[PDB]
């Protein structure tokens, strides 16, 4: 299948320099014009650039000139967005598509690499237990949850009973909080008549810092 | 340069149009324009190419035209899959951009009857208080429409500092949920009687209590 393969996702701070990358497969990489587009948290798409591998051509966006280089490596079907000295505000998704020219449209998107830039360094969640009792109980179903703190970066996992319970399970998307790092919570509804006989334990993976955490959650 | 409604709305087979309005320098000067649909978590996919062809893949209810300086997709026979974001996108000679990409639209397939939030109020853990912290987790579940306020209150005075909460985003069953955070030190926690979430959704309120006492 044709396929744009994108590197995986960077985690830096503001000063640093990163280059991100793009492997075309299953099509000749020099019969199409690659291009880069940008898409911020919550915003829309941009495009930045676009590179012909067989010769280097290379056009910017006027909004992206200077502030970013693209390149390529026809010899191993590759192309490169690299940067000198990150910004915070270049957090965002990158997208590798490939362009078919003088009609100029895309017809072949990579799946995004996530760049983080942040003051922050990568740290593992706390985790504690959304306990259920009366409060979360109401005729017979009762809600239970897990609440991982203070986890940079982005993304954590959340499991329960090892993958075995997945009916009810809500896991929420993240706040950032103003120390920079991300809090979320998971929840499950389970029956009333199991709070003292089923044990629920909710399995949290952070693999950017290689932590994974299992926390049994108890009645009161 | 390429100015979309920021939010497109239908109910299952119903038509809906999305408008894409460009300048002289671009749509006006007759370069094409293409379309693109970015389902929620995925990467944008191609959805129309050359004003109005169609890739293979692509379903017939899918339609695009060109009329002086906008363009406009059609989607007939909307159904629950097309709910996701739309781009429009071209060239614009001035600029210098082989690609403008368009403002974005989000379509939304109001094809759901109204649901009551279910909301849940937890204390802090005593194990977060020993790390001498204390958050309060407010979850809102099961409601449509995907518009919520929360308000929080300490013995029925209205606290604004120290809150955090998500957007709304679909459950597994397509209905909404939503969460809120209030972070509080322990001495926080204990000098009052009383911690409130207050959930307003569409007239109606849903008050959850939390007591240190518990």
């Amino acid at each position: 299948e044709v396929q744009l393969v994108q590197s995986g996702a960077e985690v830096k701070k503001p000063g640093e320099s990163l280059k991100i990358s793009c492997k075309g497969s299953g099509y000749s990489f020099t019969s199409y014009w690659i291009g880069w587009v940008r898409q911020m948290p919550g915003k829309g798409l941009e495009w930045m650039g676009i590179i012909y591998p067989g010769d280097s051509d290379t056009r910017y966006s006027p909004s992206f000139q200077g502030q970013v280089t693209i390149s390529a490596d026809k010899s191993i079907s590759t192309a490169y967005l690299q940067w000198s000295s990150l910004k915070a505000s270049d957090t965002a998704m990158y997208y590798c598509a490939r362009g078919v020219a003088v009609d100029w449209y895309f017809d072949l998107w990579g799946r995004g690499t996530l760049v983080t830039v942040s003051s922050a360094s990568t740290k593992g969640p706390s985790v504690f237990p959304l306990a259920p009792s009366s409060k979360s109980t109401s005729g017979g179903t009762a809600a239970l949850g897990c609440l991982v703190k203070d986890y940079f970066p982005e993304p954590v996992t959340v499991s329960w009973n090892s993958g075995a319970l997945t009916s009810g399970v809500h896991t929420f998307p993240a706040v950032l909080q103003s120390s920079g790092l991300y809090s979320l919570s998971s929840v499950v509804t389970v029956p009333s008549s199991s709070l003292g006989t089923q044990t629920y334990i909710c399995n949290v993976n952070h693999k950017p810092s290689n932590t994974k955490v299992d926390k049994r959650v108890e009645p009161k | 340069v390429l100015t979309q409604p920021p939010s497109v709305s239908g109910a299952p087979g119903q038509r809906v149009t999305i408008s894409c309005t460009g300048s002289s320098s671009n749509i006006g000067a007759g370069y094409d324009v293409h379309w693109y649909q970015q389902l929620p978590g995925t990467a944008p996919k191609l959805l129309i190419y050359g004003n109005s062809n169609r890739p293979s893949g692509v379903p017939d209810r899918f339609s695009g035209s060109k009329s002086g300086t906008s363009a406009s997709l059609a989607i007939t026979g909307l159904q629950a899959e097309d709910e996701a974001d739309y781009y429009c996108q071209s060239y614009d000679s001035s600029l210098s951009a082989l690609y403008v990409f368009g403002t974005g639209t989000k379509v939304t397939v109001l094809g759901q009857p109204k649901a009551a939030p279910s909301v849940t109020l937890f204390p802090p853990s005593s194990e977060e208080l020993q790390a001498n912290k204390a958050t309060l987790v407010c979850l809102i579940s099961d409601f449509y429409p995907g518009a919520v306020t929360v308000a929080w209150k300490a013995d029925s005075s209205p606290v604004k500092a120290g809150v955090e909460t998500t957007t709304p985003s679909k459950q597994s069953n397509n209905k909404y949920a939503a969460s809120s955070y209030l972070s509080l030190t322990p001495e926080q926690w204990k000098s009052h009687r009383s911690y409130s979430c207050q959930v307003t959704h569409e007239g109606s309120t849903v008050e959850k209590t939390v007591a240190p006492t518990e």
